[PDB]
């Protein structure tokens, strides 16, 4: 085998390197972090100038076709920045449409490549939220569909022009895009962990398109495949930070880094980022040979919410005091760790669903 | 070997429970609790149990207190923070006590009095940028002018400066001395020429502060014990602190119980993994409930150790953290809406809470530093 | 509240040790656990006139009438030594029928006091082994039962005249004594990972007296706290040991008792150690109280088996190579705790029992 | 990035699978694992393999090897410890290549093609009751004279010193240099007059040995590489000896999926408990199997850090534990049943690894050094 991004994703990663190390600065992160959309849109049109909206998007639409390795790259480097923009809600919604959607959808894309158009998921909902069962109804209207019901914290709503609903059919859990002005749909803008805006939305018989019958299943295991990524980039960044910490800080007239339970703490957090890392890209290649059976995207997800949520404790306790203050920076990785890692469900959730996919593989 | 609450203190208890979750609405209760000894309340909030006679419920009677026992004290200062509420801790379990066994007459006279109404609240300054878990390698100076002192620093951290009367101040007096012998405590004025603060937005919500002493000049007359001997100061008469820090756990206990009713009324409660994550987090919590009562006991019989002290916190803080996490994931995505935004289960408190949890396993103790005390003192280890 | 031994289980607890320490040695424990048997008979006959066998029994039979905390501290001495003696079997059994036995059954307490009389209890099956539900069936033969079925690695059978045997009736599951040369009921001698010599159990229609309707439940909350308490002494035992060795053994030009990674390795072990005890002391309690929810029991068991555990995994290997040396103490704590953990169900089937009993108390 | 094995690895892994299973009879087999390198048919093992050309399959074809690649390497190594087979680690990974790279001609033509056969298998005695972690201490001593080494001292845990031709031994040559600059490897034949062994039962059922040197006398050129400079034969050449270790984990994969296969059958699979443990012990596995693909693939491209290969190292032995735990719990009341014994569940394999995979977090390098390691030379930590 072979653990090495290639040349292009290498390539990718610099670029996306570069333009979150220009934008997620101090300043412009407080900045946003208070405004109303909570959304970066000076990097959302930086990343669309530089090609890395369209890079894992079709050729047909003016992206580059390199596919989901592209966007876990991409997310990689979002997560190690915590740079608030909507990259996972909009770019698995554009892969869910580019892989399930009707021709008519697929005339969307263009729009998210050039930056112009943003998307969101709901795939969530309050209570039980089994994530692959929603409770959101959709009911036929003669060619197409209408849906009620309520779905949770659906990220990063302002600005978006279409969402990606799950909901319940005759014929079972489906995905459809929804028009964010469409008549009946209503949500309220509720603040989360990680200080993104998100909604909380009502469907009264809000009219709907389907995509393709496969395409709930598929693009949940994108999606818990996306997270994964953020959380990797959020535990790797964090680590870095609280490393040089440590390395200059001194109490007791030596380095805290020359404590040998703090070098075990630091550690295991390289353990469990290395953990991560394979599992992740595992995930990865298991969705590119068109496996269907969630079980390596449940494992990638279950190492972000359980290893990655273990590194930002760590890294908040080993800063003591500093690493309260919002003015420093280890406290956001914290937050966005915390939030990624109950996103989909948290860590006892994926267990579950993994173990009764091992259980149904078994027999 | 009995572990049961005496009924009187059960009665005890429930009586406190209504009276402290009826003293404000919850919401404005859990915004109060939320902002801490740093917010536009605290000072409301400490004055009203003034003058309800709750701050001096554990001092002497000889010192305008009521006397009640150690248990008593413990009971209430459970639920105090059970119902979400702020209390003067440093400046009723440490302040008020070293000045009852170290003050002056005049000390006693001109600090007691008003701390027992709620109209004295003090702010400890000792954390210095660098000087934080090495305490004794303080910095900030103060150095004798005729019947004053002159302090010059600063202190990080010096959390409820902002709403303080006084600082509690360790300062270096002797550079010379070994750095355990050359430190003082003198008590600073918030209202002195010299002495400023500014706001630490921490993510847990509260305000702490960093505080400045520019010239500072204070009478001699306000060092506490003998000048030099403040090392000793810091660092006994814990007790009372250790059994306030400990009673934070019964706040934790309510929150699991509410998320297991909540999670009874909508269905939650029926998914295995809910249940195994309940019956994991209350097995810990009964450890924790059951250790923070053991330790209440041993100081009620002057008899604590410094190992069980050190094994109780590093235990106690460290399962905060594990249920607030575990009890985050069983509420589902409601689980990342803040306090004060719709959609909020128990109106936030558990997403709010994650984000302090995080402070207390080096807040009271570093809890690295606790767990070298418990192999040194507690099973004979060298000393690493 | 009060967390000190009385000055009589004070008094117990001194007597048990001095006896274990003088019979628990590397000879006698060497000879033992390669014996038929596995069981140490000189300190089953000691503990026996020393009265330390009746001292949670009642008077009535001879004994003390300490009841459960006088077991407890027994049991604790046990495990802090390893010494290879069936208290729990055949104690937690003389406290069923004490307390749900028919009046001939309670006949048999004075022969467990005296030392001439041990009893085991069978309470565990193979497969799914839900210890609540056994499989094992109770047929009604007129006033008496017949038992059919098989339980799995009954401890210490050797040399026991009687079982107590979990099995299902007609009315749910119930507790039912059993003599150990009934006609229907053999076994085969199975070790385990303790070097205790088991028993597969096989009963074919075998005759067996009922204890009363509510003995089930209530036996395996007294033998969940009994084997938590074992369990506690294993753990303190372990980490006193592991930190003697560690205050000497030098490398690097100092005791590894003064490397950070040690010192918090070991102060996990006494947590661990602490919140085990309190945990146990609230079981005994809860029962002493008549507690009918289990809850506490569960807690304690819990504890024994994830915290107990931890202990014995991290005193071997805070030791390095000598502690793999079966002729160096501390790999039997190993041993012992391992078993232990497991024993009516491991950490994580006593979680999803605990939380049912959970969900079970919100809904009422 | 491609995490995928190869078509040719798994036609190789398919077939070693089969013949591995196939030399010996599967109870035959499992008792032969359980003993190890100290076990009266290792030595019948090792001839087998040696003559079925195996033992050097990874050796260079100058020296008679078969010049495979490390990755077809770490699939032989996997699959004859998934096996249950013993198989002679320290003298095809250690002795070997070292004799290749600092042995004379001599050296090289008297031990290297016995030990391709399998004729002549080496012990390596380092660690001695004063020097374990820190090797560097040792103490074991090597006199020179004349054209010969007097030596005496003593090792312990010299594992399969009881079925060995010759001890690789460590011995201080110099007792003025400083530590790291006093040591030497000599070869000492194991029927070398002065030379005993007795025999250590452990826990797991292996029997190592401790092994004495009473005026043991060998020629001055059994020494290997340079006198006095055999702390760098000590620290090199890891690479073999670190993949070996980390494919014992093919063993942990397939118990893994028989206990699946057993709960299947019986029930036990339907309750939410094993499903959940199945889950997290295969999430953990997935990463272990990911991890040490990758450590070989890093050695086969000779790219290997000590970080990686120590956090490698340290989280795989620690996997082991985890699942011997989780998978005994999962056996239920037959988990605690020893191999040949009745009722005892895929033959006791998990009751008895638990017994031995508590060796494994301190052997091939101690878990705390190598997360101090992980520290210092993967994240710049200065040194504790
Ligand atoms: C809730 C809270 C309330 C506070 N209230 C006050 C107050 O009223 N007045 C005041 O003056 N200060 C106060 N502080 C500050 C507090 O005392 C300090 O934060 C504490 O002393 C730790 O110092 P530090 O923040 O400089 O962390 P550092 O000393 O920089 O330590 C950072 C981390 O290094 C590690 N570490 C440190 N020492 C060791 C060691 N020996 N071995 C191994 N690892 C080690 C730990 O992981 C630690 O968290 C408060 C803090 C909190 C969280
Ligand atoms: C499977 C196996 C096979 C082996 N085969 C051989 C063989 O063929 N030949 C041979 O010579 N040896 C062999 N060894 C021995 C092995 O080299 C030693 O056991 C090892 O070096 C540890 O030394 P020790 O046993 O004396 O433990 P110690 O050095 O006493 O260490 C005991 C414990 O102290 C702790 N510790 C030690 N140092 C530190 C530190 N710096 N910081 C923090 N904690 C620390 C660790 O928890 C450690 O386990 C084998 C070991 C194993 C497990
Ligand atoms: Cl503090
Ligand atoms: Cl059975
Ligand atoms: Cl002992
Ligand atoms: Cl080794």
């Amino acid at each position: 085998m072979d653990f090495t991004l290639g040349e292009e994703l290498t390539e990718l990663q610099g670029l996306a390197r570069q333009i979150f190390t220009d934008h997620a600065t101090h300043q412009r992160l407080r900045a946003v972090e208070t405004s109303e959309s909570r959304i970066d849109e000076t990097l959302w049109r930086e990343l669309a100038g530089a090609g890395l909206l369209g890079v894992a998007l079709p050729e047909a639409a003016g992206g580059a076709g390199l596919g989901l390795g592209a966007l876990c790259v991409l997310l990689e480097e979002q997560g190690r920045h915590v740079a608030p923009v909507p990259l996972w809600p909009t770019l698995v919604a554009a892969l869910a449409i580019a892989e399930h959607g009707t021709a008519e959808q697929r005339d969307l894309l263009p729009g998210v490549v050039d930056g112009s158009r943003r998307l969101t998921v709901a795939l969530e909902e309050f209570g039980v939220g089994d994530v692959a069962a929603p409770g959101c109804t959709a009911v036929p209207d003669g060619d197409g569909w209408r849906l009620s019901g309520t779905k949770a914290v659906v990220p990063s709503i302002t600005g978006a022009a279409h969402l990606l609903v799950s909901a319940t059919g005759p014929d079972g859990p489906g995905l459809f895009l929804v028009d964010a002005d469409a008549p009946g749909l209503s949500w309220e803008r509720t603040e989360t962990t990680s200080r993104d805006m998100a909604g909380n939305l009502t469907l009264d018989a809000v009219p709907a398109r389907a995509l393709g019958p496969a395409a709930l299943p598929w693009t949940l295991d994108v999606a818990r495949t996306a997270l994964a990524a953020v959380q990797l980039g959020v535990a790797s960044g964090a680590l870095h930070i609280t490393a040089s910490y440590l390395k200059e800080r001194e109490q007791f007239g030596r380095p805290l880094g020359t404590f040998q339970a703090v070098q075990h703490q630091l550690a295991d957090c390289y353990i469990e980022i290395e953990a991560m890392r394979v599992c992740l890209w595992q995930a990865v290649c298991a969705a590119e040979d068109g496996a269907t059976d969630g079980k390596a995207a449940l494992v990638a997800k279950w190492w972000a919410d359980e290893g990655g949520l273990n590194v930002v404790h760590r890294t908040q306790h080993l800063h003591g005091g500093i690493g309260v203050d919002v003015d420093y920076p280890i406290h956001r990785y914290f937050l966005w760790g915390k939030q990624i890692s109950g996103t989909l469900g948290g860590a006892s959730a994926d267990l579950q669903r993994l173990g009764d996919l091992i259980a149904e593989g078994a027999a | 070997m009995d572990l049961r609450e005496p009924a009187a203190l059960s009665e005890l208890r429930a009586e406190l429970r209504a009276y402290f979750n009826g003293l404000l609405p919850a919401d404005e209760r859990r915004r109060v609790g939320e902002q801490g000894v740093g917010g536009e309340r605290f000072r409301e909030v400490v004055k009203m149990l003034g003058s309800d006679g709750w701050l001096g419920y554990g001092w002497p009677k000889e010192y305008g207190g009521q006397g009640r026992s150690i248990s008593e004290q413990y009971v209430l200062f459970d639920e105090v923070q059970r119902a979400g509420l702020p209390f003067p801790f440093v400046t009723v379990n440490t302040v008020g006590p070293t000045l009852m066994k170290y003050g002056t007459e005049e000390q006693k006279k001109k600090y007691l009095p008003g701390i027992l109404s709620g109209d004295i609240v003090f702010a400890i300054g000792y954390t210095e940028p660098g000087a934080g878990t090495d305490l004794a390698s303080l910095t900030t100076r103060a150095v004798r002018d005729g019947d004053e002192f002159v302090i010059d620093g600063s202190k990080i951290f010096t959390s409820g400066a902002n709403t303080a009367d006084y600082i509690w101040l360790a300062c270096r007096t002797d550079p010379e001395a070994p750095k355990h012998k050359g430190i003082s405590i003198i008590i600073v004025p918030t209202d002195a020429e010299g002495f400023s603060w500014s706001p630490i937005q921490t993510v847990g919500g509260m305000v702490v502060t960093a505080t400045y002493y520019s010239g500072v000049r204070v009478p001699v007359s306000e060092v506490v014990g003998e000048i030099n001997g403040g090392w000793k100061l810091i660092t006994t008469q814990l007790n009372h602190e250790r059994i306030g820090l400990a009673a934070l756990g019964g706040r934790m206990i309510r929150l699991w119980e509410d998320v297991v009713a909540w999670a009874r009324d909508n269905g939650v409660l029926e998914q295995p993994w809910v249940r195994r994550d309940l019956a994991r987090t209350y097995a810990k919590l009964e450890a924790m409930r059951l250790l923070n009562w053991k330790m209440t006991i041993a100081v009620e019989n002057d008899e604590l150790t410094g190992a069980d002290a050190g094994a109780t916190k590093a235990y106690g803080t460290e399962t905060h953290i594990d249920v607030q996490r575990t009890l985050t994931g069983i509420l589902g995505a409601a689980g990342r809406i803040r306090p004060e935004s719709p959609g909020a289960v128990l109106a936030g408190q558990i997403e709010q809470l994650s984000r302090q949890g995080i402070v207390n396993t080096f807040g009271g103790g570093v809890n690295e530093v606790l767990r070298d005390m418990v192999a040194t003192l507690g099973l004979g280890m060298p000393r690493s």
